[PDB]
Parts: C-alpha cells; sequence; structure tokens
C-alpha cells in the first residue's frame, strides 16, 4: 500500500527487493569450468 | 512499473512465491523521461542524455 | 529589435547572452560503457573445451548499480584520478541548498 | 538418480530440461539486441514466482551422473525466393553503356560494369526471370540513352525460351517463322559486349544453369565457352512459301523490326546470339558446355543445405566439437533441415505467356521489347518453381550431456551462411535425458 | 569533437573480478552498447544522437 507526494512526471517508482544472488568457480580439470548460480529470494540457484 | 500524472496511488500484486531468505527493502524513484526500460543499445525511446 | 538581416541601425538594443555551460565524456567511473543486465548478447565467459557461461542477467538485477555501493567502503568516492572518475557526480551544496 | 530444481518436488527417472519461450517473450533484456537466432531463453519455466525472471536457474543433471538426451527443432526460418539476404537479388554483368562519335566513321568498342536493382518479394518461375530482364530496362536509359547504346544488343538479357526446338535442319535458320516457344529449359542470351558471372552471386543452382563442381569460384560462359551452333534466326518472316526466288539468301535486314537484327547483313546461317541451350546436348562436348556446367529441374530456393543449429551449453559437444560461445561459431550438433522445402506443380499459366502474361499488368516496366522475337518476356515450363513456406519436422542424432547445464542455454540458428537469420518468430527445445552409467 | 585518445575500459560484474584464473584452453566473449545517447552524459540534459 504505497504513497507517494502528488505526481505530475511520468515515473517509475524503482523498488528492490534484498534478494541473494552468488556463485562458485569450479575446476576439476585445467581450462574446464563448471557453472552454477543461485539467486533464492526469486526461485532461482541450483 | 510506471506512475503517471494524477495517479499517486500504485501498489504491487505478485502471486503465490517461494522466496526463502530476506535481508530487506530499498526504493527510490526514476524517470521514464530519463531513461527506458533498457536491454540493449539501440533504442528510439531515450531521447534525453541528463 | 527589429526582423531586418543584411543591414540595419535597429540593433541597437541588441545584446548579448552566453550559451548555456554542458560538458560531455565518460559517466563516471567508466559508467554505462559495456551492458549490464543486457543479455540479447551476453558477457559469456566459455572454453576451447567448455560449453558454459559467466553472465546471467535479466531487467529485474542491478549490475550498474554495484561498483558504487559496494566501492563506497573502500574510501571516499572523491579522490583525483583520471582513468575511472573516481570523483563522482555530486551536486554543490551551496547552490542545491541555497544559503541566502 | 534425479534432477535438481528450485525450491519444489523432483522426479525418478526420464525427466526434463527445458528450453521454453514464452518466458522470453516479455522479457526487455534477454532478447531486444539480437533477434530468434542466437537469443537467451531462460532454462527455466517456474511458475512459482514472477513470469521471465528465474534466469540465474538452471535445471540440473545431478553431480552424481553423466546422462544423455535429444534436442527439439520447430523451426519458422522462412526465407523468400527474392531477398537482399539470399543470392538472387544481385548480378554483376557485362552491359553496353557508351557510344559517341569520336573519331573518323568507326565505333569505338566501350565497356562498364554498373549496378543492377530488382523488386522483391516474388516467387513465381514466371516472375523470378521476369524481373531479371528489369534491370537491364533501367540501366539502358539512365547511363546509356543520353551518352549511349540503342536498342539493338541487348546484354545480360534473361530469357527462358528455347532456341534448338526451332532449328529446323534444311538450309540453316527457320524456314517459314520464328523459334520455339513452350515448356523447355531457362537459358541467358549474350552479345558482343556481355557476360552474366554466375558464381560472383552464387546463382547456379536456382535460374537453370548448374555447376558439376559447386566448388571454384570463377564463372566462365562469358562468349567463350558457349560454341558449337549459333542461334536459328528468321531468313525473311515474310517471303518463305508465299511469292515465287528462295529466300535463304536474302535474311533480315527488311522485315518486322528493323534494329539491325543480330543475323549478319545478308548471311545465311549464323546469328550473332551466343547462348547456353545451343551446344549441351545437341552436337560436339569437350570444351563448350557439358564439361563445367550442366542441365537440371530447376529448384525455387538453394535446395536443401546443412543448417548448424545449437542447444549446445546442455551437450558439452556430442562426439567432435570445440566451444566458442558467442554468434561467430556456435559448437554443431549435427545436421538439420531448414524450412525451405521445395514444390513445383503442374499447370499452364507459363507456357501460354507471349500473349495474356505480358498485358495483364498495365506498364512499361515488366517488358520494354515486345515483338523483336528473340529478347522478351520469360515463358517458363509446365512444371514451375512454387516458393512455399511450412514449418518442416526433423531433428538431430544422440549424444551425452553436460555434469552442470549452466544458468542460461542459448537457443541456435546457424542458418545458410554462420549467422543470424532475420525472420524467425519459433525456437525451441523439448528435451528428455536418461540413465546410462555412473561416474 | 575530433580527439585521438586511448584507455583501458571497465568489467564489472560480480562473478568475474577477484578471480585467480587457472591454466588451460578458455574462451571470452563480450560486446559494446553503440548509441551515443546512453554512454556518455551530459551536463544539461541534452541529446547527442538526436
Amino acid at each position: 500500500t504505497f504513497e507517494v507526494d502528488p505526481m505530475d512526471e511520468p515515473t517509475l517508482l524503482y523498488v528492490l527487493f534484498e534478494v541473494f544472488d552468488v556463485v562458485r568457480v569450479h575446476r576439476p580439470h585445467r581450462g574446464v569450468i563448471e557453472t552454477v548460480y543461485l539467486r533464492t529470494p526469486f526461485s532461482a540457484g541450483n | 512499473y510506471p506512475i503517471p500524472a494524477n495517479a499517486t496511488n500504485v501498489p504491487i500484486s505478485i502471486p503465490s512465491r517461494n522466496w526463502a531468505a530476506f535481508r530487506g527493502w530499498a526504493f527510490t524513484r526514476l524517470k521514464t523521461k530519463e531513461t527506458p526500460s533498457l536491454g540493449s543499445g539501440y533504442d528510439p525511446y531515450y531521447t534525453y542524455s541528463g | 529589435p527589429t526582423i531586418k538581416e543584411g543591414n540595419s541601425r535597429e540593433l541597437m538594443g541588441q545584446q548579448s547572452m552566453p550559451n548555456r555551460p554542458n560538458y560531455i565524456a565518460f559517466r563516471d567511473n567508466f559508467i554505462g560503457l559495456m551492458y549490464y543486465n543486457s543479455t540479447g548478447n551476453m558477457g559469456v565467459l566459455a572454453g576451447q573445451a567448455s560449453q558454459l557461461n559467466a553472465v546471467v542477467d535479466l531487467q529485474d538485477r542491478n549490475t550498474e548499480l554495484s561498483y558504487q555501493l559496494l566501492l563506497d567502503s573502500i574510501g571516499d568516492r572523491t579522490r583525483y584520478f583520471s582513468m575511472w572518475n573516481q570523483a563522482v557526480d555530486s551536486y554543490d551544496p551551496d547552490v542545491r541548498i541555497i544559503e541566502n | 538418480n534425479s534432477i535438481r530444481y528450485s525450491e519444489l518436488a523432483p522426479l525418478f527417472d526420464t525427466t526434463r530440461v527445458y528450453l521454453v519461450d514464452n518466458k522470453s517473450t516479455d522479457v526487455a533484456s534477454l532478447n531486444y539486441q539480437n533477434d530468434h537466432s542466437n537469443f537467451l531463453t531462460t532454462v527455466i519455466q517456474n511458475n512459482d514466482y514472477s513470469p521471465g525472471e528465474a534466469s540465474t536457474q538452471t535445471i540440473n543433471l545431478d553431480d552424481r551422473s553423466h546422462w544423455g538426451g535429444d534436442l527439439k527443432t520447430i523451426l519458422h526460418t522462412n526465407m523468400p525466393n527474392v531477398n537482399e539476404f539470399m543470392f538472387t537479388n544481385k548480378f554483376k554483368a557485362r552491359v553496353m553503356v557508351s557510344r559517341l562519335p569520336t573519331k573518323d566513321n568507326q565505333v569505338e568498342l566501350k565497356y562498364e560494369w554498373v549496378e543492377f536493382t530488382l523488386p522483391e518479394g516474388n516467387y513465381s518461375e514466371t516472375m523470378t526471370i521476369d524481373l531479371m530482364n528489369n534491370a537491364i530496362v533501367e540501366h539502358y536509359l539512365k547511363v546509356g540513352r543520353q551518352n549511349g547504346v540503342l536498342e539493338s544488343d541487348i546484354g545480360v538479357k534473361f530469357d527462358t525460351r528455347n532456341f534448338r526446338l526451332g532449328f529446323d535442319p534444311v538450309t540453316g535458320l527457320v524456314m517459314p517463322g520464328v523459334y520455339t516457344n513452350e515448356a523447355f529449359h531457362p537459358d541467358i542470351i549474350l552479345l558482343p559486349g556481355c557476360g552474366v558471372d554466375f558464381t560472383h552471386s552464387r546463382l547456379s543452382n536456382l535460374l537453370g544453369i548448374r555447376k558439376r563442381q559447386p566448388f571454384q569460384e570463377g564463372f566462365r560462359i562469358t562468349y567463350d565457352d558457349l560454341e558449337g551452333g549459333n542461334i536459328p534466326a528468321l531468313l525473311d518472316v515474310d517471303a518463305y512459301q508465299a511469292s515465287l526466288k528462295k529466300p535463304v539468301i536474302k535474311p533480315l535486314t527488311e522485315d518486322s523490326k528493323k534494329r539491325s537484327y543480330n543475323l549478319i547483313s545478308n548471311d545465311s546461317t549464323f546469328t550473332q546470339y551466343r547462348s547456353w541451350y545451343l551446344a549441351y546436348n545437341y552436337g560436339d562436348p569437350q570444351t563448350g558446355i557439358r564439361s563445367w556446367t550442366l542441365l537440371c529441374t530447376p529448384d525455387v530456393t538453394c535446395g536443401s543445405e546443412q543448417v548448424y543449429w545449437s542447444l549446445p551449453d546442455m551437450m558439452q559437444d556430442p562426439v567432435t566439437f570445440r566451444s566458442t560461445r558467442q554468434i561467430s561459431n556456435f559448437p554443431v550438433v549435427g545436421a538439420e533441415l531448414l524450412p525451405v522445402h521445395s514444390k513445383s506443380f503442374y499447370n499452364d499459366q507459363a507456357v501460354y505467356s507471349q500473349l495474356i502474361r505480358q498485358f495483364t499488368s498495365l506498364t512499361h516496366v515488366f517488358n520494354r521489347f515486345p515483338e523483336n522475337q528473340i529478347l522478351a518476356r520469360p515463358p517458363a515450363p509446365t512444371i514451375t518453381t512454387v516458393s512455399e513456406n511450412v514449418p518442416a519436422l526433423t531433428d538431430h542424432g544422440t549424444l551425452p550431456l553436460r555434469n552442470s547445464i549452466g544458468g542460461v542455454q542459448r537457443v541456435t540458428i546457424t542458418d545458410a551462411r554462420r549467422r543470424t537469420c532475420p525472420y524467425v518468430y519459433k525456437a525451441l527445445g523439448i528435451v528428455s535425458p536418461r540413465v546410462l552409467s555412473s561416474r | 569533437r575530433y580527439v585521438p585518445f586511448h584507455i583501458q575500459v571497465p568489467q564489472k560484474f560480480f562473478a568475474i573480478k577477484n578471480l585467480l584464473l587457472l591454466p588451460g584452453s578458455y574462451t571470452y566473449e563480450w560486446n559494446f552498447r553503440k548509441d551515443v545517447n546512453m554512454v556518455l552524459q551530459s551536463s544539461l540534459g541534452n541529446d547527442l544522437r538526436v
């Protein structure tokens, strides 16, 4: 239930939800990278 | 989400979601006049430079 | 005073208003030079064996706002350096807030 | 030995790893610079959150196993017959440009090469070759009227009507009338200062002229290689079997259209026209026509050229492939068929073209030479080339997959050449992995 | 206007930052936002591309 001071110009109310996105840099072989990312509070990960 | 003239009350509605962690919240204002919904180089919408 | 462009006496009240000051170069600390949160063509790091990527961006993600907010801890972002615009866009406290 | 997904319930065996398109349709930062060719579909169709936002997420084959699967391709890259991106809309050939009195009495042989532009959108055989004639009507007036050439030695002329079913072997030329005009192979007229270059435009597999070896670049039929028996003509379209002179000697200086007709002033059988059909199967083949070029049944598009589609992030490399991920050299997963399946119909709206097809559209741009009777409107065979665009079903082979699939899987359309295709809406990949052996 | 000048230019992702790469064989692919309007600032708020 947002409320702002009177609007005049068309503006986007930029709202951030504090999410959590982390990597991990794998190297089983020299030269070969195994990639896995995870944004958890946004249904993302693995 | 856009907020235009003569519409000062706009909320957010999102369906059932499985979010686990949370640190908090932080919101502020952005103008449509000085930037569009960007995801590429070529955009005719961007007519400002401020 | 009057429309005449060739020769006229009636350009006596004609004065001089200087043009509005504005300067154009790189946005503070090299920001907006490359794409950030734009995956039509992504910043992909692969391998001569490895098929995989290093960029997984979306419109609901920030990468442009990162390099200033986390870098706030490692010194005040005001110190004089030429490569990155390490001094950041900052209004005069005397100008925005009037000291009348 | 299950799969992995974001905060939900896994299954047992034979589970999926998606390449769905619906979530890529609404997002402003997955496909906004590039087209559907090398765009970014999320591996994910997360219905338990905001649509098209789980991008870092990937459906994972477990660290326990090294599975194997297939790829689904429902392709909609519809390429038209005449466009800028396919080899039919440009050709570089020698037109006559300049003729002017310079010295005493002799006419100087002068030659230049200038661009040709055609209307693009048409498909028909009675229209593809037809608007390559437009290239001539457009050129010899803008530069070649005030400074140049007459309507006589008309170069770069694209024909279809045959020549060696008019040659009645009695004296030489056609005795009573004109050339043949029914269902036959399409061929080109070339004159004193002319030569159509095919391999410069790669127009071998389309128009009528093909190669034995589509490998060498440098086409040669520039009124050098075409030799054997010259193009029939008229002796006197007005005197055989009417008034009695046997008018085989006095030919085509005094007839229906006086443009100094290329049948030389008072000659027997030899005409200046040197064309393609004249000595292919009729006569001696060694250095002429059959040796380097061939006669074929025409196809609308280039045929079935091998396309290199992939969903590479998932299959590390199937059997013999090296990885470099952007739009220059995508790692291949096999050969597929591009949706340009050739269609040919039997009708007769192309055979009858000398009376109906010339006059239907009321303009001087389609044709400008009405009844010179060598250079005119092309009448295609009974069996014509029809550009039909239909989504066709075809797929790749089989190979094992990766350990980790990676946050984003990239749907790839590597089309005729190793770049983007402009005309797309569909790009999918329904994938199902299966158990074989542990690591 | 016309300038011949050169600088080392940025790469700012969290994943790429403080990484020490192992030896072997790799691939490294990028692109640029080409529109003049977005890439460079203005001190009054006036367009370059337009």
